[PDB]
């Protein structure tokens, strides 16, 4: 029993284990549940990795009990807070599913079960006039890990500072190490041009992304499937996605020295399901 | 919308079924039925209030 | 055009409106969601009116939006508090869906939506020894309205006193009218032998019911469908069912002068669905 291939040559497997073997576009409308969105200046939309969200199949299900699928009660658009873009802004970040932990019945289902999974639709809104200039880069990062603020210890960020919620965090232009040994702050110090994790910002376009250019469009839409090394996981311990918004070109208006415009985010869970019902979790978030 | 062609904005039109407190912040109104209106070439928006009742008819 | 019938005689309709026209058993196991119940001394079970709970059909649906069906997340057995049966007890009552207003995700769905409907499975548990004697009557009443404690006003019971929750209320053997005109109590005064509503207790067997006789069985099971004059309604304003437990024969044990045994209730929603999602309701319950 020998295998003949071309380079011809012959190979034989000696062991029983394979390990041993030698090797139009501007217009958009979205409807989820009882919520709708319209857009008249869009740059199309992005589906991350070309994969649409879907439910978990029988041939890939780890847990054995019957899952819960709220559907319209939780698969709907939630609007977070609105941030202000000025000439001194460096960028903002959010974690998913951390930013929806207090959003109607989605948060209740999240905190009542032990396992959960879901995809997302993210819609970023920012409008200005024909006399404004600027550009924003919106990136979706799987496993968005940020660096700490300590040069004497590593991986010492507290659970509270890493989960800000719907308010999110911001990037900074400089790295400031914390020197309080008695009362360490235990928080991230993400630098903008390093993307907060030691890699150059210019390469962040490897991740799913879009660009809002004030002279072209005023909104961005990203469709994120569920990504993880497991079929289903704990939503309260682990964040699946991170959203990062950074000014690629600074904001400017006519000759004013202090222009400002708002930026709003709307996120919708998709195909979300849960397992392992028990008493509700009461985390220490302060 | 009856502004200039040089104006832009986005609005939120919301309907909430009865039983709870009337919304007074976008945070509360965002939980009921709603539409997001983007002001562009089309200067009008329509929001449909569906029939959600316990009785078959309502009094006038 | 005349109609000929037998008594023969002839009739004719003159008007266009029809209004104008002249006229083995001992053993039981139940499984819902992640909850199970077993029983070895049962008297079978009762299905009220011979109708099993079911979902709302398209040919009878008033609201037009997509309903929510939590299923296993809310259709499960919840155990209320345990009461103590002694020789001075007169009986206890509960309202449904009022008694499940703080029960996991069922209460959350109840307080987040505007319309809801559901059936129930009720399981009453009470065990004793072969040297105890007594009998309990368990009745399920649709539209269980109780009388007030005032002889100067009628229908003046406050919303707080009529909705006690999972603790419920008790019957009394005497009627005591309240005489505080300055600070009226505004609460029920249900008398046991009048069933709390002016009708004789002996006739309460017209309603769905069962009897726990201490020498025969130790549990009772009632299956209640959804009953109302509407297809769906508000669960926070209106109670559909009432559960009443009364001692038909007083408790007695050997020669002791103060015997006592516990009684426990377990209730499971069935085929529950909701409509009209909004912000959560925050009632004044105290």
């Amino acid at each position: 029993g020998a295998q003949v291939s071309s380079q011809n040559y012959t190979t034989i497997n000696y062991y029983r284990d394979s390990a041993s073997n030698a090797a139009s576009d501007r217009v958009l409308q979205l409807t989820l549940g009882n919520s709708t969105i319209t857009a008249q200046e869009a740059a199309n939309s992005v589906v991350a990795y070309g994969r649409w969200p879907e439910y978990l199949r029988d041939s890939e299900a780890n847990p054995v009990d019957q899952p819960t699928e709220p559907e319209v009660a939780a698969c709907r658009f939630y609007t977070l807070d609105t941030v202000s873009w000025t000439k001194e802004s460096r960028g903002w970040w959010w974690k998913l599913p951390d930013a929806l932990r207090d959003m109607g019945l989605f948060g209740q289902n999240m905190y009542y079960h032990y396992l959960g999974r879901s995809g997302y639709t993210v819609h970023v809104q920012c409008n200005a006039s024909k006399f404004h200039q600027g550009a924003l880069g919106v990136f979706a990062v799987p496993e968005m890990c940020l660096a700490g603020d300590s040069n004497t210890t590593t991986m010492h960020t507290s659970y509270q500072n890493a989960n800000p919620g719907e308010k999110g965090g911001t990037f900074t232009g400089t790295f400031t190490p914390d020197n309080n040994q008695t009362s360490p702050a235990r928080r991230f110090c993400p630098v903008d041009y390093l993307l907060g994790n030691g890699t150059l910002l210019g390469n962040a376009f490897v991740f799913p992304h879009q660009i809002i250019n004030l002279r072209t469009n005023n909104c961005a839409t990203l469709v994120l499937p569920y990504v993880n090394s497991l079929s289903i996981d704990s939503m309260v311990k682990h964040n699946n996605w991170g959203i990062a918004i950074l000014p690629l070109a600074p904001l400017n208006f006519a000759s004013e020295s202090s222009p400002e415009i708002p930026i709003t985010l709307t996120i919708a869970p998709m195909c979300c399901e849960f397992n392992g019902l028990r008493n509700i979790t009461l985390p220490r978030l302060q | 919308f009856c502004g200039s062609m040089m104006a832009t904005g986005k609005l939120l039109v919301s309907y909430a079924p009865p039983g709870a407190d009337p919304p007074k912040k976008r945070k509360e109104a965002m939980l009921g039925t709603h539409v997001i209106w983007d002001i562009g070439l089309q200067s009008s928006c329509t929001m449909v209030v569906p029939w959600i009742s316990n009785t078959t008819y309502r009094l006038t």
